């Protein structure tokens, strides 16, 4: 029916160091797509750093208790039956 | 007057043939910079009929490649220009069965 699209691209919220941050987005789709991010090339594991969390059209990556070591540029991969979407967001702590 | 700036281009990415790919990239810059899309030193023309569109806004350049196919696989470099100055990235599109 649709390939994925960002309705609103890649945005990142931070409070201070030490205080969880988030990179979140608005993506369409259908089928509604899977959202896969990736810190500097290196995939991001869901854990004790990072958690993965979507409402609706919502996705949103959360980097617990920021760190200078979270700086980097970051890629949301949205992805479906029909096609990807690609878009990303540096982060500098 | 504000120099140009690519905001964040991705390195590499993949995607299967026949499927849609989607490059969203925000930028800065007053005046408007000029996008240019281009591979192998080939400017990357947003045609109506064709399988490449550009679709552009004051601060936002979309990439898109329709019904991917193995030959499109290479090395694009977005490149911005104003009255002063410029900046380029490069995202390397990869191609799978
Ligand atoms: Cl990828």
């Amino acid at each position: 029916s649709s390939a994925p699209r960002f309705l609103t691209r890649p945005k990142a919220f931070v409070v201070s160091v030490g205080k969880d941050a988030t990179l979140s987005c608005q993506i369409v789709g259908n089928p509604t797509p899977q959202v896969s991010w990736e810190k500097d090339q290196q995939p991001v594991a869901a854990g004790a750093r990072f958690r993965l969390a979507q409402d609706g059209d919502l996705y949103r990556l959360t980097i617990l208790d920021l760190a200078l070591g979270d700086s980097g540029q970051y890629v949301c991969r949205a992805r479906n039956a029909i096609g990807e979407a690609f878009a990303a967001v540096g982060l500098q702590v | 007057g504000i120099p140009p700036k690519i905001e964040a281009l991705p390195s590499d990415i993949s995607i299967d043939e026949g499927k849609v790919l989607t490059v969203a990239c925000a930028f800065t810059g007053e005046p408007t910079p000029e996008v240019t899309w281009s591979c192998g030193g080939r400017k990357i023309h947003s045609q109506e009929q064709g399988r490449f569109h550009i679709e552009n806004t004051d601060d936002l350049t979309t990439l898109i490649i329709m019904d991917v196919q193995k030959q499109d696989g290479g090395l694009y470099t977005l490149s911005l220009g104003n009255e002063f100055g410029s900046d380029s990235a490069t995202v390397n599109i990869h191609i799978r069965s």
